[PDB]
């Protein structure tokens, strides 16, 4: 688990830090990943490698790794800098662990899109897939991240390009499967046995890096993200 | 240099019968013999590898022996459609195949393929462009060779594109060398010959086939006699197509 | 917080010519004093993976010997290079130990060793007769016998040369492109420390 402050403030002109701390298996070993995410909206990596940027990220945005704790700083924030932003690294206990989300409040092409959802009858199954376009799919790694409405993101499954290694977190494990089809260039996620607390998006954010994050510890993050599906197990 | 020559000429043999077949050498060759079938019309056939190992699939009436400058293919049993022209081959010379003038016998007196196209009238245009599309085997793994037949006179050498293993490179015969270039696109699995500065001489049935698997790892525990080691590491013709000439 | 020399790390790190991975051009840091700080400053690396030591306790902790080793390794063999692993190019080309005490670093190297018709310089072993041992490195080019018939050093239908190509070419998607990679052990065994951090 990450810890990161829930709740961040400043005037327009400022810089702000969100810092997010860290045991010696997530952040000390590998890499940091910063997000932010629009109310109503999907997630945008910000800072990956701790320090680098995207060229759509501005330069306003920086990062800093400092032993097991990382620091975002937003030099001169403006009326748009108001979300929630998130940390990310790749725990050696195999899980892509997340952060809290801190709201940010000021005081003045690449395709993803995903199919597949509804009521599951909590104990039945459901199917999910997620087309995708234009990005070279053999090359780039898969993920899926959930996020409850009104909470935080939280990660569900992880598939290299070459598709040999698989990841689950340890609440989804030996219930989803997950696969992918280089010739139709499309991501599947298999429910199964869905309980009432997997209601959620279910995102499917497309990685830039190639291998797993265990092997890549120092390339790997979410570049584009789709739109969600809104499961909605229940009685 | 190696010049094989075969003893008999046209075996009139009835069936219920047997049958041999000779093959001399000039140099001295190891077990590297390899015996052809060829019906007229089709493509030719391996009947027996390494001098003494049949292939699979082929009845067990085709028992061959010798070894070193004298090899004999001995069919000692009847002969219900043996009625094809039965070639030769050395593989001392890896890529410098050479075959022999085979022998006429008559009656009386599968997903590994890989087609071919390019064909015709090749006179106005001195310049042809073969394909060879495989559809089986992981293509780039493996060598491809090409050989050609001219019409009744034996099949021939032309050359062969090394595997991305081994180097790109190629290495040609003596009277296709400077005119005529093999290039691979591995990534379509497709095998190409460019036939620029055509001659009269040029009128033959082109055949591409495989070559030796490039990976020796699983050519490690299998035997060379059965029928894993023959479907993994050894030749896969396919069909022919022509080259003509005019005035 | 005596820095006097720092080590050649840029000499091996940025270098120009990296070895195939059946050689490994390894060199002993040693006698100058490391600043482990300097590493990222050369390059965006890939993989940074430290068994057994922390990446930022690397500053103040003092060995007897460092080492040094690079190689050019394919994209899906990456995964290869870690203490007890098996495959093509971890059983026959590098073999780490078990007990590894060091870092390994890889980054991609597209811009620099992929010729648009391909690069045939970066040669790898197939398979031999038996696995290398932790540490071990051969660069004998005996003809390979697979089969029952005798090869008297001649390549041939069935004699097999032991070190294949790789071909990097850029067009090829990610997991088969060049991937350089430099691999830091440290020793202790029985010895003065000689390389030691800042201070």
């Amino acid at each position: 688990v990450l810890t990161q402050p829930p709740s961040a403030s400043g005037t327009p002109g400022q810089r702000v830090t969100i810092s997010c701390s860290g045991s010696s298996s997530n952040i000390g070993s590998n890499t940091v990943n910063w997000y932010q995410q629009l109310p109503g909206t999907a997630p945008k990596l910000l800072i990956y490698s701790n320090n680098q940027r995207p060229s759509g990220v501005p330069d306003r945005f920086s990062g800093s790794k400092s032993g097991t704790s990382a620091s975002l700083a937003i030099s001169g924030l403006q009326s748009e800098d108001e979300a929630d932003y998130y940390c990310a690294a790749w725990d050696d206990s195999l899980n892509w662990v997340f952060g809290g989300g801190t709201k940010l409040t000021v005081l003045g092409e690449v395709q993803l899109v995903e199919s597949g959802g509804g009521v599951v009858q909590p104990g039945g199954s459901l199917r999910l897939s997620c087309a995708a376009s234009g990005f070279r799919f053999d090359d780039h790694a898969m993920h899926w991240v959930r996020q409850a409405p009104g909470k935080g993101l939280e990660w569900v499954s992880v598939i290299s390009g070459d598709g040999g290694s698989t990841y689950y977190a340890d609440s989804v494990k030996g219930r989803f499967s997950i696969s992918r089809d280089d010739s139709k260039n499309s991501l599947y996620l298999q429910m199964n046995s869905l309980r009432t607390e997997d209601t959620a998006l279910y995102y499917c954010a497309k990685d830039r890096s190639y291998g797993p994050p265990d092997v890549f510890n120092y390339e790997y993050g979410m570049d584009v993200w789709g739109q969600g599906t809104t499961v909605t197990v229940s009685s | 240099e190696i010049v094989l020559t075969q003893s008999p000429a046209t075996l009139s043999l009835s069936p219920g019968e047997r049958a041999t077949l000779s093959c001399r050498a000039s140099q001295s060759v190891s077990s590297y013999l390899a015996w052809y079938q060829q019906k007229p019309g089709q493509a030719p056939r391996l009947l027996i590898y390494d001098a003494s190992n049949r292939a699979t699939g082929i009845p067990a009436r085709f028992s061959g022996s010798g070894s070193g400058t004298d090899f004999t293919l001995t069919i000692s049993s009847l002969e219900p459609e043996d009625f094809a022209v039965y070639y030769c081959q050395q593989r001392s010379n890896w890529p410098q195949y050479t075959f022999g003038q085979g022998t006429k016998l008559e009656i009386k007196g599968s997903e590994v393929q890989l087609v071919e196209s390019g064909g015709g009238l090749v006179k106005p245009g001195r310049s042809l462009r073969l394909s060879c599309t495989a559809s089986g085997f992981t293509f780039g793994d493996y060598a491809m060779s090409w050989f050609r037949q001219a019409p009744g006179k034996g099949l021939e050498w032309v050359g062969f594109i090394r595997s991305k293993a081994y180097g790109g490179t190629t290495e040609y015969a003596a009277s296709v060398k400077g005119r005529f270039t093999i290039s691979r696109d591995d990534s379509k699995s497709i095998a190409y010959l460019q036939m620029n500065s055509l001659k009269t001489e040029d009128t033959a049935v082109y055949y591409c086939t495989r070559d030796r698997y490039a990976r020796y790892d699983i050519l490690t525990g299998l035997s060379p006699a059965g029928a894993d080691y023959f479907y993994y590491a050894m030749d896969v013709w396919g069909q022919g197509t022509t080259v003509t000439v005019s005035s | 917080p005596n820095i006097t020399n720092l080590c050649p790390f840029h000499e091996v790190f940025n270098a120009t010519t990296f070895a195939s991975v059946y050689a490994w051009n390894r060199k002993r840091i040693s006698n100058c004093v490391a600043d482990y700080s300097v590493i990222y400053n050369f390059a965006p690396f890939f993989a940074f993976k430290c068994y057994g030591v922390s990446p930022t306790k690397l500053n103040d902790l003092c060995f007897t010997n460092v080492y040094a080793d690079s190689f050019v390794i394919r994209g899906n063999e990456v995964s290869q290079i870690a203490p007890g692993q098996t495959g093509n190019i971890a059983d026959y080309n590098y073999k780490l130990p078990d007990d590894f005490t060091g870092c390994v670093i890889a980054w991609n190297s597209n811009k620099l060793d992929s010729k648009p018709s391909g690069n045939y310089n970066y040669l790898y072993r197939l398979f031999r007769k038996s696995k290398l041992k932790p540490f071990e490195r051969d660069i004998s080019t005996e003809i390979y016998q697979a089969g029952n018939k005798p090869c008297n050093g001649v390549a041939g239908s069935n004699c097999y040369s032991p070190l294949q190509s790789y071909g990097f070419r850029p067009t090829y998607g990610v997991g088969h492109q060049p991937y350089r990679v430099v691999v830091l052990s440290f020793e202790l065994l029985h010895a003065p420390a000689t390389v030691c951090g800042p201070k």
